[PDB]
């Protein structure tokens, strides 16, 4: 989740 | 900096935010914190967030969304952040 969220 | 409307501000406070004024990146950070606290992402498909029956879902007008697509989040922020 975090890897994806930080990519927003 | 931006000042969130009240329902969005309560989400940020639930996730540890303090006060009323934030940068956009702080708002995004605390939304991520909230999703983790409330365990709204799918543990087995971690880009998917299931927010139906949560206040976040009410604000997004969504039951679910992919973190890979920023559009529903941006739409919500446009409506819920005052500059």
């Amino acid at each position: 989740f975090m890897a994806f969220w930080e990519a927003l | 900096q931006v000042r969130p409307k009240l329902p969005l501000l309560k989400i940020l406070h639930a996730a540890g935010a303090q006060g009323e004024m934030f940068t956009v990146k702080e708002v995004m950070h605390y939304l991520g914190q909230y999703i983790m606290v409330k365990q709204l992402y799918d543990q087995q498909e971690q880009h998917m967030v299931y927010c139906g029956g949560d206040l976040l879902g009410e604000l997004l007008g969504r039951q679910s969304f992919s973190v890979k697509d920023p559009s529903p989040l941006y739409d919500m922020l446009r409506k819920n952040l005052v500059t």
